[PDB]
């Protein structure tokens, strides 16, 4: 439901999030703090910025951070994040993740037009 | 469906009308006149080979409209029909109250206008008040019970119109065109600020249905007809708003209808306590019948019945949810987008019906 | 009074301002695109106005400048009273009668000026559309002919490429006397709201609620009342209350998940619900941990929720038998209710 | 989820069900179907008029009528009646079921103003 395109053990966000289809991956938020416990440290506290455009569309609240403490993400701290604020080699690792998998789009809400919207 | 009272019909030519429909149909025509008592209008009565005798009431109403009762014959299937023919009389985007202004005007190019207009057998101006800054006039016809407000300000040089566009309006508006060389009022419908958005009518949004429709519109349900009918009433608008969602609830609610209503007639009842996880898979990305249930249909009813499953399914699932973390559920902000998963949930809807 | 964006005549301005003691002339200093006059006030020190040109045909007015720039206000005013105070600012007119051989005529002959050129859009089998430019006055008017009613509507800030096209059509379709039309509208009708009248709307009765209202809900919200207040003539209404059901189903889900109560989607509410007689409550080892305002608040939101969304957000195997509203008040009486509910959860 | 209120009320119209509660009997008419086999003939043909006041509230879809043959609700066949067409002793017996068990309004999705609008 879920892909983490990219970690950083010491970096301010500690992973990124992005859907692979229509279905939201913060309904699945237990099973996502259980993989990154895999991929990082047990208990990680940080940002966790979260891609959510597969089920969301190209909207403006396609991005979200929230904020991980030991381990648990903590769901009312969600902050929207404008696409010009995302820095631009998490911008395009995403759009290189998608582009490897149109099968993610082809699960998506996405139109045609959004599709080569951000294929741009 | 369509609303066939408190029409603006133009009185003088109701009877001529429904006969000259009885003349093209070649119904045959049983008997016109005035309703018994009591209550002022029209009946007519017709029939055609071989069906019951309808009945339809044309009653006038004291505005200057009429009301069309076609649900009370012996034959309200045909009665219909009359009233559907009086109903098309009208300018479906005229306004059942006009309220029109136009520049340049002095009391001197107006009286001469409202006093030739009151020159005929029904017409007759009277002076309402003299502010003298805005003078207004009435204009009633005792033939047709229907008034006009001619409203002049005087220092503005502004002449104002409101009312139903009946038969006063009719006659000073073209009059006042005919003597000060304003050639094209009769041709302008609208004109207002640009970034007002007003609903669309009832009927206008039908018509679009209707050629979106085509041929899948004889075979709506009256109550997805009254869904869609009502979003394009919002949609036809093009609003500014903060989200459009709201602009798709009557697609998606629709295609879930017409696809209970289609798998019904194939064998496959939708009922509350199985729902459609016990008629569908999912192998990975679309939604698709199960074998024991494609082994008895053609490929193109599955492709429909399918494809409607897996677009409701993938735009319902957040459109009418929403997340626990509150601020990641699914919004629409673009216009053009909701028009595209409209024009697409129309096709789904047009092919389940005509499929 | 406002004093920028005014649809001031794009040529005629140096000219404009000859009447008062016409004097020296000249553009806006710099990077300015505009103009800026020096000119002798009665009797007193120069004064300045600097009026300068934005992107579209708008003109703007600065007179607080300073060094006697007060006499500036005098440019000020007569550019205010220059053009008809009655106009609108921008303007949406629709004709009927017309059909793509009686319109592009229109356009051809009144793209053959100085800088007057039109462009073509899209072509769809529904409206066609047109985008008629200038490229001396920086002026755009938009002009679609709905095909199947052969309905020509026009729409921009009446400039120059409005002004010619509108000549253009009055001249060679005899339509000569529509310069005369102002207003022309349906009577007593009101408009689909702006969203800043449905926002204070929603502030005044959202009361302790409205600064926590997360935003995905407002938007909602305010969308649902652009149309609400516009009290529209609709042969059903029921999509009206689908923004506050939605976030009805937003607002719980929340409050319930901060309350120690995750709602999944495998499970869904009914895992912490009971229903005796038609009311949902809080089963018992969730109530014993709440304060009786929160089990009457979730249990109230969850009952109403579904007692609601059970027929509004599904359709029956009949079609012609799905729950419908066909009335305002009753959808409005749904509505208020569900304002309280929201407002509680986030409140109580 | 329902109740007849009715049977062989006519010799055409074969019984009469009501609604009793928000949910719509219509999505249960298998219970129907036998609850009416019981009552009348195994396989009954005929017209049965359906009463949704507490599902559809007092609207214009408040009535319908569907077919019957050989003991089946016949779904394609459904016809709104207006109230007015609906005979009266019908729509007293209606009421009085409705005051003789306002638990069914209570269970609704009546308003209150609609609770005594049709009472009445």
């Amino acid at each position: 439901m879920f892909e983490i395109t990219g970690i950083n053990v010491s970096g301010a966000l500690k992973a990124v999030v992005m859907a692979t289809g229509f279905e939201n991956p913060l309904s699945s938020v237990n099973e996502i703090e259980t993989k990154l416990s895999a991929l990082l440290g047990s208990e990680t506290t940080g940002e966790i910025l979260f891609d959510l455009l597969c089920a969301n569309g190209p909207e403006w609240n396609r991005f979200v951070t929230l904020e991980m403490k030991y381990g648990r993400i903590m769901l009312d701290t969600a902050k929207i994040i404008d696409e010009q604020d995302v820095p631009t080699h998490i911008l395009s690792k995403l759009t290189f993740t998608l582009r490897n998998h149109p099968e993610y789009l082809e699960a998506s809400v996405l139109s045609p037009d959004d599709v080569r919207q951000v294929l741009s | 469906i369509r609303s066939y009272k408190n029409l603006n019909l133009v009185r003088a030519n109701i009877e001529t009308e429904s006969r000259q429909f009885i003349e093209n149909k070649n119904y045959s025509i049983q008997s016109i006149g005035p309703m018994p008592g009591s209550r002022a209008g029209l009946r007519v009565v017709f029939t055609r080979p071989g069906v019951n005798l309808a009945t339809v009431d044309i009653f006038y109403n004291g505005d200057g409209s009429t009301t069309i009762q076609y649900l009370t014959g012996a034959n309200r299937s045909l009665g219909q029909e009359l009233a559907d023919h009086l109903f098309e009389t009208i300018n479906p985007a005229e306004f059942e109250q006009v309220n029109m202004v136009l520049q340049g005007f002095v009391e001197t190019s107006v009286l001469p206008v409202l006093e030739l207009s009151a020159d005929e057998s029904h017409i007759e101006f009277r002076e309402h008040s003299r502010n003298a800054h805005t003078v207004v006039w009435k204009i009633i016809s005792t033939s047709y019970q229907d008034e006009l407000t001619v409203s002049l300000h005087i220092t503005t040089g502004k002449l104002q119109i409101q009312g139903r566009p009946l038969s006063c309006y009719r006659v000073f508006t073209f009059n006042l065109a005919a003597l000060l060389d304003l050639q094209g009022l009769e041709k302008v419908l609208i004109r207002q600020e640009d970034g007002k958005a007003n609903i669309v009518q009832q009927e206008v949004a039908r018509t679009y249905l209707q050629t979106v429709m085509a041929d899948a519109y004889p075979h709506l349900h009256v109550t997805a007809e009254k869904l869609l009918v009502s979003g394009l009433c919002v949609k036809l608008a093009a609003p500014d708003l903060p989200d459009y969602c709201m602009l798709l609830y009557p697609e998606l609610r629709t295609i879930e209808g017409v696809l209970k209503s289609k798998m019904s007639g194939l064998g496959m009842p939708v009922q509350q306590p199985a729902g459609f996880g016990t008629y569908f898979d999912k192998p990975a990305a679309h939604y698709i019948l199960k074998p024991q249930f494609a082994a008895t249909l053609r490929p193109e009813q599955i492709n429909i019945i399918s494809t409607a499953y897996t677009f409701f399914n993938v735009e319902r699932h957040s459109l009418f949810h929403m997340e626990t973390v509150v601020d990641a559920s699914r919004m629409i902000s673009d216009m053009a987008r909701l028009m595209g998963k409209a024009t697409r949930a129309w096709g789904i809807i047009k092919d389940l019906y005509i499929v």
